[PDB]
């Protein structure tokens, strides 16, 4: 806190930056439970005030409901209010959020199935196309195309995507049947 | 109408500060300035963080900013709520 | 051999991924003619025939070459996809993985969640000597060693990136050069990388778009068994048409809450449907005979149906198709009754699927 | 030429009424609602015959015998025998019904697909007489505004 | 419409002063300023 009101209150030191250097651990290690506000202070000056911020406290105020609450807090105040009551609302709010996010820590005291069988499927029935590569008889094919023609290069063009199409049918053939037997 | 609601809800979020009013223009001129005022300097969540540091804190343990703030709580007096002013714009000449 | 073939099936990749969209529009006015055509059947006769009857004599051989052209149409539509469009998928999952892996350690701090079929699916190809095929950060591998082989070993970093230790030392040392050439077909089919590409495979059959001319292509062929098939294939104007898709977006916009609406409406029925079975029974007989009573709120679920379906249709409720109440002891309990309905489901929750569509205009 | 028309047929002088939308800016604030969004109320028209289209080629599979449509027992008025008759019929009459094709078509009760045709029914009310229409009153509401 | 117009009536109210026509923003510098100068110093209520 004392290094962090030097940086801020002088922020072109570079004295100061390279003790901020030396200090990077610790001020990382407290920058969570670090609080930071600015107030009118009594020297009728924009004042900034640093204290502490719990873990409970942070943790109770990232629970889904004090966010959902905050929400309606921040609707209501910006549709019906005025400004001059906008800070009377918020302390206001501000108590019961903090009542409570007190009670709570009080209170609280000490499909993957689906996929992998698509998963599965996918890798069987590529494993079954790729096996076709995997023999290496393609030799009959290349003997076949001993003879130059365009008509066989097509066809042969064809015939690879024509084979991925099946493939892919077959293996949604594979997941939908994966899907029958998983829910039964 | 509802939706309009809504979305006057988040232009004015996105606009203006909570707390000080300040638009996010002026804080725009440093870059993400706007998104650290709003999430370093201003933030309801760090204002009610301090609130509740105060009450659970020992009056005697006060500081003299805290024991003026909490006088001013228990008054009901929001004076020291920052409302057109920032660290930024007072020392403007000093910072930058 | 290796020249031309290389060459012509370059030559016809390049021709589908340039003709892709034309290819693609062809097929919606192939699909417009043959479904033209296919609205002149007649039913004749049992035994139940349908047969084209034409007074040209033409339209007939026409109708079976326009299916034959579709089905090929489809099948070229498939092949421009695939050397078009998946060159772009490839590359975008090659580089979602690759900033993944060094800007979060996807697979070195953290793991997947086990539910995220495509990070599950992301395993195989680190390991694959063709990682950044398509991306042109070459170096990641290399990115990823320099920063996650001090905490994490740089031996079990190489294992996980698939890289060589000592073959690029002693590359760089003693070595003997022997010119090989690559045209051997076992030097071709281990060139071939066979991990990444069944990688790649998962991820073209795994694409939205790839399963959805799939299964264009399926419904043309099952049009040849059954002509009316073709059918289905105008229901690509929603996704062939811009122009389509302003007026498709009001319905889409508000989808969750037009389908929320529906259960609520579904909810207020069985309420009603409730109400009338326990108190309104004998008002629900809808035979003109006095031989036989059809009693349609004799059992819950008949009742239930037959809210759902006639009262919500009729024009002005439930009240509408069951018979009169006058001149008996519920008659004002049975028109609160029959007055809410139409209130409440005819007027308000219809009216509140109009707004939505509305103000999703809007 | 309607004027001279009129002086042979007298009735053609009611064409000359259309030019109040011509003559009366008054009428042009009314009229722009719907000559606004005009490519978007023809292409929802569009729209609504491809799906009467794919609604009558279900019909014609499986519910023919559903149209029927003479009440004398001697000869039936089947209305679905023929592609062009089943879809003529759809667009002119089920459109036009507030309920649906399910209003005119006879009860499906008792039957072995008496499940399958009432959601056919409740579907075709649903997204032809309810959803398109109300395209349709949006596009002309959002024109106006 | 007419929603609009109550929305546009309450915006330029709240906006801008009725007499002078200065902006809130303006008088905003001072806390409370719009609010001040709208009830102390060009209230149409006390020219009336
Ligand atoms: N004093 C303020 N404190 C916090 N946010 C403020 C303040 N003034 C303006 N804002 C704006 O409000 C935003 C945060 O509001 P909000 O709570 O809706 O955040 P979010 O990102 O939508 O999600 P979350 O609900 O998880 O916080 C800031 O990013 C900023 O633009
Ligand atoms: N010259 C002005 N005089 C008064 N109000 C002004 C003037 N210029 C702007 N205003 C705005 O009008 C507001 C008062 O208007 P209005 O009469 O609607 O007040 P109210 O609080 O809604 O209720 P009431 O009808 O009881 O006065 C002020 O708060 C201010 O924001
Ligand atoms: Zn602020
Ligand atoms: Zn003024």
């Amino acid at each position: 806190v004392l290094l962090t009101n030097l940086s801020e209150h002088m922020p072109n030191d570079t004295r100061l930056q390279t003790f901020l250097e030396l200090a990077e651990s610790v001020l990382n290690y407290f920058q969570p439970f670090l609080g930071r506000i600015e107030i009118m202070g009594s020297a009728k000056r924009i004042e900034r005030v640093y204290f502490e911020i719990s873990e409970s406290s942070r943790t109770q105020w990232e629970k889904p409901q004090v966010k959902e609450s905050k929400r309606q807090f921040i609707f209501d105040v910006v549709n019906e209010g005025g400004e001059k009551e906008k800070m009377e609302l918020f302390v206001n709010f501000c108590e019961d959020t903090i009542f409570e996010m007190q009670l709570a820590a009080q209170i609280s005291e000490s499909s993957i199935l689906t996929v992998r069988s698509a998963l599965f499927a996918l890798r069987y029935n590529i494993l079954t196309l790729m096996r076709m590569l995997s023999l290496k008889s393609l030799k009959k094919q290349m003997k076949k195309v001993k003879k130059m023609t365009v008509k066989d290069m097509v066809t042969a063009f064809f015939s690879s995507y024509w084979s991925i199409f099946m493939t892919l049918l077959h293996f949604v053939a594979s997941v939908f049947r994966g899907f029958f037997r998983i829910i039964c | 109408e509802l939706r309009d609601q809504q979305e006057q809800v988040k232009e004015d979020m996105e606009t203006k500060c909570f707390i000080c009013g300040i638009g996010n223009d002026y804080f725009d001129t440093v870059p993400h300035g706007f998104e650290t005022h709003t999430l370093q300097e201003h933030n309801l969540a760090n204002y009610l963080f301090f609130l509740m540091y105060l009450i659970n804190k020992d009056e005697t343990e006060h500081t003299g900013q805290e024991s003026y703030v909490w006088k001013m709580y228990q008054e009901r007096c929001w004076e020291f709520f920052p409302a057109g002013d920032c660290f930024r714009k007072q020392y403007e000449d000093q910072l930058n | 051999f290796w020249k031309k073939i290389i060459a012509y099936q370059q030559k016809l990749l390049n021709y589908f991924a340039r003709n892709f969209y034309n290819m693609r529009m062809l097929a919606l006015f192939v699909a417009f003619a043959i479904n033209f055509i296919l609205l002149f059947y007649k039913v004749s006769t049992i035994a139940v025939h349908y047969v084209l009857e034409e007074s040209s004599g033409y339209m007939e051989p026409t109708l079976r070459i326009l299916a034959i052209l579709h089905t090929v149409i489809s099948f070229f539509c498939i092949i421009g996809y695939y050397c078009l469009k998946v060159p772009l998928v490839i590359f975008k999952r090659e580089k979602e993985v690759a900033r993944k892996l060094e800007f979060d350690g996807l697979y070195i701090t953290e793991q997947p969640s086990e539910d995220d079929i495509k990070g599950q699916w992301d395993r195989l190809v680190i390991n694959t000597q063709s990682f950044p095929n398509n991306y042109w950060d070459k170096f990641v591998k290399r990115k990823v060693m320099d920063k996650y082989g001090e905490f994490y070993g740089r031996d079990r970093i190489s294992e996980l990136l698939g890289m060589d230790k000592a073959a690029l030392d002693f590359s760089d040392a003693r070595e003997k050069k022997k010119p090989k050439k690559d045209s051997s077909l076992s030097a071709v089919l281990n060139s071939i990388d066979v991990k990444y590409q069944m990688w790649k495979l998962g991820v073209v059959f795994t694409d939205n778009s790839f399963l959805y001319l799939a299964w264009y292509m399926t419904m043309s062929v099952l049009g040849h068994y059954n002509n009316f098939f073709f059918a289905a294939h105008l229901l690509d104007i929603a996704m062939g048409f811009k122009t389509l898709r302003t007026i498709l977006s009001s319905v889409t916009h508000n989808g969750k809450q037009l389908v929320l609406t529906v259960g609520l409406l579904a909810v207020v029925v069985y309420l009603y449907t409730v109400v009338a079975f326990n108190f309104f029974r004998k008002f629900y007989n809808k035979s003109e005979d006095g031989d036989t009573p059809d009693m349609k709120c004799d059992d819950m679920l008949t009742c239930y149906m037959f809210h759902m379906y006639v009262g919500v249709r009729a024009g002005g409720g439930i009240g509408d198709e069951i018979e009169d109440p006058a001149g008996d002891e519920y008659e004002i309990y049975r028109i609160i009754f029959d007055i809410t309905f139409f209130f409440f489901v005819i007027v308000i929750l219809l009216a509140i699927i109009q707004g939505l569509i509305i103000d999703a205009f809007g």
